[PDB]
């Protein structure tokens, strides 16, 4: 018994998401974007979710890391 | 109607891939599939 | 032929194209995971590219 998976879709990716002077790679899944905003989804499933502080951890500084896209991460801290 | 034919072999369905600087392809959907293995 | 076939898949798909159908993934992007899998994060990657 077996799995496969079927019906794909095209999208666009970013190794990482720049937000002020940091890098933010994924914990993981890819950084997948439907046209206009940012979500962080599981490898052989789509499941867009919030790029908040939890999905993502964070080691750069904005400079080494090509292909980099701005974008601003969320946190369930500042709010409460 | 009928007759014998001799043709080359085909490796296979004509297939190209879309490979991009920034392009993936995520799944929403699957299958479960039961084969079969004798020894 | 077969040679190619096989190569070829590997650089544009990674592992994908062996389960189901195959599904198209930048090469940088596929060595981070690779990296993942021995058991060091994708930043050390990122950063000595
Ligand atoms: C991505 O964002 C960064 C910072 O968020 C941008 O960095 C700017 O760089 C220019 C040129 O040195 C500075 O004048 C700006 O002050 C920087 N921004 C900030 C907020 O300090 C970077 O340009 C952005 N990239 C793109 C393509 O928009
Ligand atoms: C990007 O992802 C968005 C999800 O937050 C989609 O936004 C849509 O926005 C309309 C209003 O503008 C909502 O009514 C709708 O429910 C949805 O949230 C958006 O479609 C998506 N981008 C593309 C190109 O599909
Ligand atoms: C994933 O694929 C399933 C079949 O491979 C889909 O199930 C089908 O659902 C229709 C009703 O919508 C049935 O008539 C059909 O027999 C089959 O059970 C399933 O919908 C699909 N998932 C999505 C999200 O499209
Ligand atoms: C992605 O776009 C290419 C461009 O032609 C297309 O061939 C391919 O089928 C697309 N992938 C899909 C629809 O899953
Ligand atoms: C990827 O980036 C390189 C940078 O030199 C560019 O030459 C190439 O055209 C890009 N890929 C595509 C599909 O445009």
């Amino acid at each position: 018994v077996t799995y496969v998976p079927a019906q794909e879709k095209n999208f666009t990716t970013a190794p990482a998401i720049c937000h002020d002077g940091k890098a933010h790679f994924p914990r993981e899944g890819v950084f997948v974007s439907n046209g206009t905003h940012w979500f962080v989804t599981q490898r052989n499933f789509y499941e867009p979710q919030i790029i908040t502080t939890d999905n993502t951890f964070v080691s750069g500084n904005c400079d080494v890391v090509i292909g980099i896209v701005n974008n601003t991460v969320y946190d369930p801290l500042q709010l409460e | 109607s009928q007759s014998i034919i001799a043709y080359t072999m085909s490796l296979g369905a004509e297939n190209s891939v879309a490979y991009s600087n920034n392009s993936i392809a995520i799944p929403t959907n699957f299958t479960i599939s039961v084969t079969t293995e004798i020894l | 032929q077969y040679t190619s076939a096989l190569l070829a898949g590997t650089i544009t798909s990674g592992w994908t194209f062996g389960a189901g159908p195959a599904l198209q993934i930048p090469f940088p992007m596929q060595m981070a995971y690779r990296f993942n899998g021995i058991g060091v994060t994708q930043n050390v990657l990122y950063e000595n590219q």
